[PDB]
């Protein structure tokens, strides 16, 4: 069906509609100390179908596998199982401005 | 070094709180075979010191 | 899940003891509700506050 | 779909569909030097998706 | 490097990141230009006075 991503107990929630099985699973995320390749090699175990899973920014380049997920869940990716290519819109936060961030990542680059 | 530090410490006090976490339930059920050898000890110690004290 | 869903083998039991759930064996689904607890591990994901006591 | 069994160059060909890309597939059997669990490991090994097979 | 001499895979990349490099990948030699910032008014009071007027 479709992918949906939604916040419990201030941790993603993403539950997956997966092809050989065809039940809707459900994979729970730590948002600092996991990965995208974690996720990928969750999705790849749990129901061994999947010989081909990826993560691709919505501008065509893919994510690597060693990108934090909170990096990840800011904007929208495209989740490609095997054949097909899953459009997976996460919810928007409380986050701050684009004039302000730039001001803080100039800060932290230049310490 | 301390403008660095600020920026590079409440992640790392997270690594080191869950990696706190998993070596106090880790030595928790090392300990757990020891602590019913202890007490069986401890049992026969406070009897022979009871009759000390009786006596 | 309560809602229905699976859960997946990966997922770890402290993220899964933090709400209720379902455990269906062969016949029967017996519903499990775990005591509440109140934190473990203070990690969830950023806030406004962080880099508001960052800066 | 069907599962179709014919015959091409005197040997057995099966189309049958494989769940977790829904692409079919033919097998090309053997009936002499082949038998029926050969043919289920080999159905098996094209799609891992198949843990359950049966024959009746 | 720029200059040709192979760099170690010791060296960090805060390190690497101070001047351009190529990037060998198969047999395409990828010259990477990072955006680097200056050295010539990179005198650290005026840098710390630039993170001051920052924060």
């Amino acid at each position: 069906d479709d992918v949906t991503v939604v916040y419990q107990n201030g941790l993603p929630v993403i539950s997956v509609r997966l092809p050989s099985r065809r039940e809707r699973c459900q994979f729970t995320l730590k948002p600092i100390s996991d990965s995208v390749g974690v996720f990928l090699r969750q999705l790849q175990e749990e129901d061994r179908g999947i010989d081909r899973v990826a993560i691709y920014s919505p501008d065509g380049v893919r994510v690597a596998a060693s990108t934090g997920i909170d990096l990840l869940l800011l904007d929208d990716f495209k989740l490609v199982i095997n054949d097909l290519t899953y459009h997976v819109r996460p919810p928007k936060r409380d986050l701050l401005s684009h004039e302000n961030a730039a001001t803080l990542n100039d800060v932290k680059t230049l310490v | 070094q301390q403008l660095y530090t600020t920026l590079c410490i409440e992640q790392h006090q997270l690594n080191k709180e869950r990696e706190l976490i998993e070596r106090l339930e880790d030595l928790k059920e090392q300990l757990a075979p020891l602590e019913k050898v202890r007490i069986e000890i401890s049992r026969k110690a406070e009897k022979r010191t009871t009759l000390v004290l009786w006596g």
